[PDB]
């Protein structure tokens, strides 16, 4: 019940890595 | 005894059926001395759908 | 990629927001007792 | 809130932790029990004058300095709710001499249980190494004797019982806990005056 | 009492969870005219 | 022949001396003449462990397991006298030697079950009117097996026997009552039983050599909780001597 | 004096264990990082504006142009670590936000050892190895460092606490 | 229906009082005039007595040697051997240094 | 194992609600263009 | 054993409740043992049946 609670959190920030490099908002030259 | 159904176990009898019945662990569902599934057995089943 | 065609807004408007939390914390309160058990 | 104020009421808040430091409350205890025997009374008959209230201040158990972070809840999740003053314990070894435990300087989450004479002069202890123990309880005979409190009277020689008595000696006066009712685990915790204090230094 | 552990976090999600579903789609309507 | 930078690595250091297909000779026991073992080998080859009762009394079985430590099993450079007492019959006296292994093999379920192989203090006879050692010999006894850990060991939080704390250090206010069976550590001993079935003999050498079976018990660790059973099979050498 | 101090901690109030000493480092240890990688990447990313080698000089401390290139650093990092900076505005403060922060926590955090209001045991572990003489984890193992670091210390730093402990008191392991 | 650890138990007997013979470690010896080095090994390296004098009957021991063990007999012991003592070569080396 | 039997709840409000409080902000941002 | 224990109501998919969580085994408890078949004899002697 907690090694769920401790493998979630942390299924999460790998979940969030993803997002946070290949759905950013692309850096565009202005 | 205490076969699965009697601990609330929901997928492991249908991997029983087809006929995943065994652990990596050399245990066996119908509680046979140090089988070997192959590849397999309970843990790799929900390995490959995890993949 | 470019852009999608089909692809509307989303909406929903003061009343329901407030239908929606009757709803809910209504249905929790009904709930919860056999929950708690 | 961490030292003293005629605000922060002991009774209110709990006890301080420097009135531990400077035993504080050992002393006037002592102070009583010495005049009640100048009254001519039978050491029983002095320390079962002692207020239990008073004993209570006596022991590590209310130090708010014991305790810890994520340590929740009241004081009686630790060591349990208290119930009775069990007495006053002397040690006295095989010579008959009387022995003192020493006690635990809020500061040392375990401290070993010495004990030594008038002068502090080591004279009995439990060992951790038995291979050349000198002091060990058995080995210097050691026994208690209770006064005051519900163990009143008693008296224990059996080597077991006096050092479980001597463990519990260290944190000073010894008390009998209700530990089933909180479902308790036997690990301080520290007091209001000890949050209050954490919480507005922190905040500030 | 003895109560079911799981319920305080039972009743916790089932009113949050959904409750906030909402929340969120309201606030983004008021904002399509600035709103908050 | 086979020399230690023969030998390093290729864990054959663990298997124990072979007779060739010539055996079943026949090692004339003089009885005029004092006979001694030079060196008796014990190499371990199978770990069962009989599966603790199911509590409905139904004759549990001895399982195998799996060996989870490397091949540090066998017992070896056992010697002692091979005593020749009236009637004919053999009795070898363990003296001293590579006597006992900690070994811990990994069960069916999932348990660990660690134990101290060993013949210590044997002491197995033979047959009566031994006359020849020959593939018809057979020796059986008891031995003392020890206990897995020393009296000096401690436990994880600091508990120990001849050393170490007295109680749960940790929990300063709690009840000892229940924690008694594990603040006080008890070191137990007990007999373990034997017996050596010779297969091959070489009547000129004098070195005979089979399998054994014996039966154990695991470890309690410090009398903690209760011991398995064990039952270990393997092959032994035996170099006899006068 | 103060490696002292370090030990007394380790051995007390078991800091290392503490979230709030954890952040601490986490950001003084990672302020680190940023003050270096930074400095690494404008240093290789600088434009040229000079025909030596030594290319201080090729910076006019008089005002125009970035020196190095925005534009190239951020697509470094971001294909050699999915994310990259792109905001030297942000990227800055940041820089004061890292380290400053955990040092605040750093203080929170002995504020209340102030109070030996510790965080030094995990009761769960506790129990089940009160219990199961068994179970060992990394967390028992360094617990007895510390029971090891007060016995043997305390007396010599301590003293107006006239400790005495016999020989025969002091935890030790075997041989040793 | 107590649990006893026998260590601490055996420091309430003769044993911790003076060198047990059947028990206590042989470093125990290097405490009296001329008794450790080859005595000791001796005392220790033959079984258990049952009781102080037996020691005296030693095999092969001198005239001497004799003579101070009759000496040191007042400072010597004997109880049960007790296995946790004896077990694991603990009277050679009993695990402690200084 | 003896753990904290509102470490379940501590963790998991710890977890949703100031998450929830940056998904709204979010996402009635992206609306002020019609975004969603 | 298995086969008396089949015959137990406590296994019976028809007992139980909607909010009656958990596994079987939460229930009456792990099942351990048969204590036997159980005949009941008046003071006459006659063998009785529970219903
Ligand atoms: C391995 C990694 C590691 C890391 C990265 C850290 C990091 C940190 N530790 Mg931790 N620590 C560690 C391991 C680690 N520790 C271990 C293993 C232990 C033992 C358990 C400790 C024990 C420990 C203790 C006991 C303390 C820390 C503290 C701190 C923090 C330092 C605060 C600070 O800013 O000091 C920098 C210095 C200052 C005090 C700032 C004021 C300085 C003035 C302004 C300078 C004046 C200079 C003057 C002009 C020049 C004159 C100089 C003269 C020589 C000429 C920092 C977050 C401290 C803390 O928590 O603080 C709240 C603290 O007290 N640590
Ligand atoms: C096909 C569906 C299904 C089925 C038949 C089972 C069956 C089982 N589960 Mg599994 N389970 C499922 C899906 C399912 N599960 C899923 C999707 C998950 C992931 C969340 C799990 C996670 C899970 C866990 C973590 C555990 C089980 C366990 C068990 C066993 C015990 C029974 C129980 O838990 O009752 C509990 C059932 C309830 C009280 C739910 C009633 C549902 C309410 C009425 C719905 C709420 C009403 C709704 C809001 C009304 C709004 C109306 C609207 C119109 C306004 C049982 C064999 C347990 C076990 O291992 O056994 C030992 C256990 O610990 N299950
Ligand atoms: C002035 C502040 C204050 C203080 C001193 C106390 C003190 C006390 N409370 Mg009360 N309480 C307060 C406010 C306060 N409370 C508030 C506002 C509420 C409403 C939620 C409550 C609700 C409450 C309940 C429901 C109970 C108590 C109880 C108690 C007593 C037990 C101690 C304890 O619970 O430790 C627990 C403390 C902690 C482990 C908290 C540590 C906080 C962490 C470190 C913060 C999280 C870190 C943060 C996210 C870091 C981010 C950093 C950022 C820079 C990135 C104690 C006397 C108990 C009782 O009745 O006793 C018998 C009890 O059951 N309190
Ligand atoms: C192999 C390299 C290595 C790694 C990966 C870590 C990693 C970590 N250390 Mg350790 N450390 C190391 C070596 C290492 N350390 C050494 C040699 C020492 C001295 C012996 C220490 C001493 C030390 C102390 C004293 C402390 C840590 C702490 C931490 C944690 C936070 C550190 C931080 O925020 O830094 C600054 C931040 C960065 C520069 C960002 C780096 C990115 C994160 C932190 C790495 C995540 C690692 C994770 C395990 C992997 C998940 C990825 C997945 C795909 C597998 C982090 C898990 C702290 C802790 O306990 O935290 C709870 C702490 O207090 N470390
Ligand atoms: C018994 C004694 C014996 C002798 C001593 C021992 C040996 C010492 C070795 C170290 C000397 C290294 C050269 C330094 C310069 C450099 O790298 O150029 C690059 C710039 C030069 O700047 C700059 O110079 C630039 C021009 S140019 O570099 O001349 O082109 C200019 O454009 C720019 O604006 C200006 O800021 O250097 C720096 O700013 C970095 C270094 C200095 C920081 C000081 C910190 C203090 C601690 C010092 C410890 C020193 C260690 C000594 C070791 C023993
Ligand atoms: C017994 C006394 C107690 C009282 C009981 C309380 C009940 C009160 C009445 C509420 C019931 C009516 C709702 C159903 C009919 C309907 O679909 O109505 C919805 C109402 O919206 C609402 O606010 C209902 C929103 C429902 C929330 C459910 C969340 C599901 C996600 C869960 C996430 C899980 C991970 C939608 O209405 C719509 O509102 C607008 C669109 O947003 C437009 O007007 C549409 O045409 C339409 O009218
Ligand atoms: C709808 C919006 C809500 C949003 C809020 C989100 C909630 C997330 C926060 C998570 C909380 C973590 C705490 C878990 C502990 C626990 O779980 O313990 C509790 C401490 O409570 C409390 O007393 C909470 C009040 C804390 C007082 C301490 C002041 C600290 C100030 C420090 C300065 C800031 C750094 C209760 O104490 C209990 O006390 C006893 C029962 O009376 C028992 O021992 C219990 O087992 C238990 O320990
Ligand atoms: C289980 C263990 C957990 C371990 C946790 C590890 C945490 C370490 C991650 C580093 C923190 C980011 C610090 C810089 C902030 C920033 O600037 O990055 C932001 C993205 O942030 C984020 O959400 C970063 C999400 C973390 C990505 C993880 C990298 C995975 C490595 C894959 C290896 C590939 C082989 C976006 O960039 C900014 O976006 C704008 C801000 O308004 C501006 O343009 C800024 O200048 C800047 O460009
Ligand atoms: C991050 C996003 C998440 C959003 C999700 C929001 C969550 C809110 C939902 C609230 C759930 C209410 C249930 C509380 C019970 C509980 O608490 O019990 C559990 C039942 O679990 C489960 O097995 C859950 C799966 C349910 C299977 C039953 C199928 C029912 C289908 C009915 C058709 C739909 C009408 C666990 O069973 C346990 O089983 C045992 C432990 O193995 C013990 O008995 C425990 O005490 C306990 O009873
Ligand atoms: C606050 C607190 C408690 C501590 C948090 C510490 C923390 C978030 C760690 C830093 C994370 C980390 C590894 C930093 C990497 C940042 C990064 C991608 C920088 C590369 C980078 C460096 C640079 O100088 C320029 C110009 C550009 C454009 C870059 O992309
Ligand atoms: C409450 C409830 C309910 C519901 C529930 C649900 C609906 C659930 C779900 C759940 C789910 C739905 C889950 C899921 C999960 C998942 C997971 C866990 C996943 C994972 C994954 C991974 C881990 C991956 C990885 C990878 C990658 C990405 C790449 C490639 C490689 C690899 C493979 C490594 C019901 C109605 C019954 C009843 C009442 C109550
Ligand atoms: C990118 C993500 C990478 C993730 C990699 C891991 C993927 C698999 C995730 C599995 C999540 C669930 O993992 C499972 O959680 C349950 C608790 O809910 C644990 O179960 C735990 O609590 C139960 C009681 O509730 C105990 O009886 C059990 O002994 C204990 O181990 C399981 O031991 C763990 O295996």
């Amino acid at each position: 019940m907690e090694t769920i609670t401790y493998v979630f959190i942390f299924a999460c920030i790998i979940a969030l890595f993803f997002f946070a490099i290949f759905f950013r908002e692309p850096p565009r030259i202005t | 005894l205490n076969p699965m159904w009697r601990q609330g176990m929901f997928v492991l009898p249908f991997m029983a059926r087809l006929g995943v019945t065994g652990s990596w662990s050399g245990w066996s569902i119908t509680g046979e001395t140090g089988i070997d599934p192959g590849f397999w057995s309970f843990e790799g089943v929900a390995l490959a759908h995890i993949v | 990629m470019e852009p999608n065609p089909n692809r509307q807004p989303v909406e929903l408007n003061r009343t329901s927001l407030y239908l929606g939390l009757l709803l809910i914390l209504v249905l929790a309160l009904l709930f919860s007792s056999y929950f708690f058990n | 809130m961490w030292y003293g104020s005629a605000t922060t009421p002991i009774e209110l808040f709990g006890p301080t932790r420097y009135q531990w430091d400077s035993s504080y409350f050992q002393q006037e205890i002592n102070r009583r029990v010495q005049a009640s025997l100048a009254s001519g009374a039978t050491l029983e008959e002095a320390w079962s004058a002692i207020p239990e209230k008073l004993a209570f201040y006596d022991y590590i158990g209310n130090n708010p300095a014991k305790g810890g972070l994520f340590r929740t809840g009241p004081m009686n999740k630790g060591d349990g709710i208290a119930q009775a003053w069990k007495g006053h314990a002397v040690f006295r070894n095989k010579e008959g001499e009387e022995l003192f435990v020493r006690r635990m300087p809020a500061f040392f989450e375990s401290f070993p249980v010495i004990l030594t004479d008038k002068n502090g002069v080591v004279k009995a202890d439990i060992p951790f190494r038995r291979a050349e123990s000198k002091y060990s309880f058995e080995q210097q005979g050691v026994t208690v004797s209770f006064y005051g409190g519900e163990l009143n009277g008693q008296t224990f020689t059996d080597p077991p019982t006096v050092k479980s008595y001597a463990r519990k000696a260290i944190f000073g006066e010894i008390f009998e806990f209700d530990t089933e009712t909180l479902n308790s685990d036997g690990i301080f915790r520290t007091s209001p005056r000890g949050w209050f204090t954490f919480a507005h230094a922190v905040f500030a | 009492m003895e109560v079911n552990q799981l319920g305080l976090i039972a009743t916790a999600l089932f009113v949050l969870v959904p409750s906030v579903f909402l929340i969120i789609l309201y606030v983004q309507t008021e904002s399509q005219q600035k709103s908050s | 022949t086979l020399t230690y930078d023969d030998i390093v690595g290729t864990g054959l250091a663990n298997k124990c001396p072979t007779l060739d297909d010539t055996a079943r000779g026949a090692y004339p026991i003089d009885s005029s003449q004092t006979y001694r073992i030079a060196r008796l080998c014990l190499q371990p080859t199978t770990f069962l462990v009989k599966e603790e009762p199911k509590n409905k009394r139904q004759e549990a079985e001895f399982v195998p397991t799996k060996l989870v430590t490397r091949e540090t099993t066998s017992l070896d450079q056992i010697q002692g006298e091979l005593k020749v007492n009236s009637d004919g019959s053999l009795t070898f006296v363990e003296e001293d030697g590579i006597d006992f292994q900690p070994v811990t093999v990994q069960m069916a379920g999932g348990e660990r079950i660690p134990l101290l192989f060993t013949v210590k203090n044997l002491v197995a006879s033979t047959q009566p009117n031994v006359t020849s050692i020959t593939t018809s010999t057979d020796f059986k006894g008891e031995f003392n097996v020890p206990s897995y850990r020393t009296a000096n060991f401690l436990d994880p939080k600091g508990r120990g026997l001849a050393s170490g704390y007295d109680s749960a250090i940790a929990l300063p206010q709690a009840k000892e009552e229940e924690l008694a069976r594990a603040n006080v550590k008890r070191f137990s001993l007990t007999k373990g039983q034997i017996s050596l079935n010779v297969a091959k003999v070489d009547g000129r050498t004098g070195e005979i050599a089979g399998t054994f079976e014996s039966e154990q018990l695991s470890d309690d660790d410090m009398g903690a909780h209760e011991p398995h059973e064990v039952k270990i099979q393997g092959v032994f050498y035996a170099s006899i001597e006068p | 004096a103060i490696f002292r101090f370090l030990l007394f901690f380790q051995g007390f109030h078991n800091w290392t264990l503490n979230p709030f000493h954890m952040m601490g480092v986490a950001g003084v240890l990672g302020g680190a990082l940023l003050c270096a990688i930074h400095g690494a990447t404008v240093e290789n990313t600088l434009f040229q504006d000079g025909e030596g080698a030594s290319t201080f000089r090729a910076f006019n401390p008089t005002q125009a142009e970035e020196t190095y290139s925005m534009v190239t650093a951020n697509r470094f990092w971001s294909q050699i670590f999915g994310i990259a900076f792109s905001n030297k505005r942000w990227l800055h403060f940041f820089m004061l936000f890292v380290p400053v922060t955990g040092l605040w926590m750093s203080a929170i955090g002995v504020v209340g050892l102030a109070l030996n209001l510790r965080s030094y045991d995990f009761i769960s572990q506790e129990i089940r190895a009160a219990e199961d003489p068994e179970f060992e984890t990394f967390y028992t193992k360094n617990l007895l460092l510390n029971e090891g670091i007060r016995a043997w210390m305390a007396p010599q730093d301590q003293p107006h606490e006239n400790f005495v402990f016999p020989e025969e008191v002091l935890p030790r392991g075997n041989a040793l | 229906e107590e649990l006893v650890n026998v260590v601490d138990e055996k420091l309430g007997t003769a044993y911790g009082e003076k060198i047990d013979l059947n028990n206590t470690n042989i470093a125990a010896f290097i405490q009296y005039r001329g008794l450790y080095p080859t005595l000791a090994k001796l005392i220790v390296k033959n079984a258990p007595y049952e009781s102080v004098e037996d020691v005296l009957n030693i095999p092969g021991l001198t005239e001497r040697q004799k003579q101070i063990l009759r000496e040191n007999l007042e400072h010597f012991t004997v109880t049960e051997v007790e296995t946790a003592l004896v077990e694991g070569g603990d009277r050679y080396n009993n695990g402690l240094y200084k």
